[PDB]
């Protein structure tokens, strides 16, 4: 019951590289890279959309230009974070 | 010998009294030869083997043979270039012994005809295309934001907005930002004698658009003394081909969109009536990205504005404190 098992592990653990191996060759592994790589860009270049899609060049810019940065300057993150933290509580 | 020393030092004395002096018009390099045994300068120095298209402006008006000037880089130290008359009388001269230049040949046959070389291999007619030497550019070279379509359709030119705030209003000392609407891509300025000026002159080139588009030229070139490097947002400039052959040759800065998939998503999140054209939106992205990558001076393949600005940051804050 425990070199059994350990054989049995060991020829799972072993078979199931193989088939690895194959899906290497094969190629299945670039699906899942380009994915990662274009879902970022596709939402790293969506930013010059959003952060020019209020040009001012009627005045919701007045928050825009500031709630963009306000969302994202490292204290709506530490401060729902505290705020997650107390619900667990 | 009296003859060498009194005069040897006179332009050791004359660049840098005047070291506050203001830079006007540009030099562009064509050819690179060296001084050893081209010396020919009472500045004594190497030589002006910089580089093909050499980044200096010169305005010092020196006497007809030579040009000493400067040569911008991290220091505000001073340099030397040939005159332009003087170049096109010496880029010959070290080819002028080069024995058998002319027709004759060393193989073996001597005496056939003899005689100098033709006037031919001279600046009698050199008539290829009148290619003039160094020519000028204004104090900066101007700036041609590509990418990532054509310019002025909805998304393209919406994605030239983002990064603009920044550069001018970055420096507000060195940006002097101007729109023309004007074709660039079918101007030049090898015009054989004369660009039309008139309007009613009844003339064969005279309701043209080269007349409106040599009058942006007053708007670049020695207007911009004040060192800014003057971005445009017309929409002609599709490639680098067009544009890098004249004076103009600007700045060429390509955002990148990676591969041609992830285009896909930022152009059809608009939903309908984005595809009108269609077909032109996503190979006239790829074509700037075919030609020589070269061409244009700074990659922009980078996420979020607060990384890709940066290297347009980057780029001009060496560039800018290396033009003084």
């Amino acid at each position: 019951s425990f070199f059994v098992l350990n054989l049995v592990l060991g020829v799972l653990s072993g078979e199931f590289s193989k088939e690895r191996e194959k899906a290497k060759a094969r190629g299945d592994f670039q699906k899942l890279r380009e994915k990662q790589q274009l879902e970022e860009d596709l939402k790293g270049y969506l930013d010059w959309i959003t952060q020019a899609e209020d040009i001012d060049p009627r005045w919701n810019r007045f928050c825009r230009r500031k709630c963009r940065a306000a969302v994202k300057s490292n204290v709506f993150y530490w401060l729902v974070i505290f705020l997650v933290f107390l619900n667990t509580l | 010998e009296s003859a060498r020393r009194e005069v040897e030092s006179q332009a050791q004395q004359q660049l840098e009294r005047a070291k506050h002096k203001p830079v006007a018009f540009a030099v562009r390099t064509n050819v690179s030869y060296c001084g050893v045994l081209d010396e020919e300068c009472p500045v004594q120095g190497s030589g002006v083997n910089f580089e093909a298209k050499d980044f200096l402006h010169i305005k010092e008006k020196y006497s007809n043979d030579w040009w000493i000037g400067r040569l911008v880089k991290e220091g505000g130290d001073i340099a030397f270039i040939p005159s332009p008359q003087r170049l096109e009388s010496i880029r010959l001269k070290q080819e002028q012994k080069a024995r058998r230049s002319g027709n004759p040949s060393s193989l073996s046959d001597i005496g056939n005809r003899r005689s100098p070389p033709p006037s031919l291999a001279k600046q009698k007619q050199k008539q290829a295309e009148h290619v003039p030497p160094y020519d000028v550019v204004p104090s900066m070279r101007p700036v041609v934001l590509v990418g990532p379509s054509l310019k002025g359709y909805e998304v393209t030119d919406m994605m030239q907005k983002a990064l603009f705030d920044f550069l001018k209003h970055r420096f507000d000392g060195r940006i002097s930002i101007t729109r023309v609407t004007a074709d660039l891509s079918l101007a030049k300025r090898s015009v054989l004698n004369n660009p039309g000026k008139r309007t009613i002159i009844e003339r064969s080139s005279a309701r043209s658009s080269i007349a409106e588009v040599q009058s942006e030229i007053e708007r670049i070139f020695e207007l911009a003394k004040s060192l800014q490097l003057v971005v445009l947002d017309a929409d002609t400039i599709n490639h680098p081909a067009q544009l890098a052959k004249t004076s103009l040759a600007p700045i060429i800065v390509f955002v990148k969109v990676s591969s041609p998939k992830v285009l896909q998503r930022l152009i059809r999140s608009r939903g309908k009536s984005q595809m009108k054209h269609l077909t032109v939106q996503m190979m006239a992205y790829d074509k700037l990205v075919q030609c020589p990558p070269e061409s244009f001076d700074v990659i922009l393949d980078e996420n979020q504005l607060e990384d890709a600005c940066e290297h347009l940051a980057e780029y001009l804050e060496v560039y800018w404190r290396a033009t003084h």
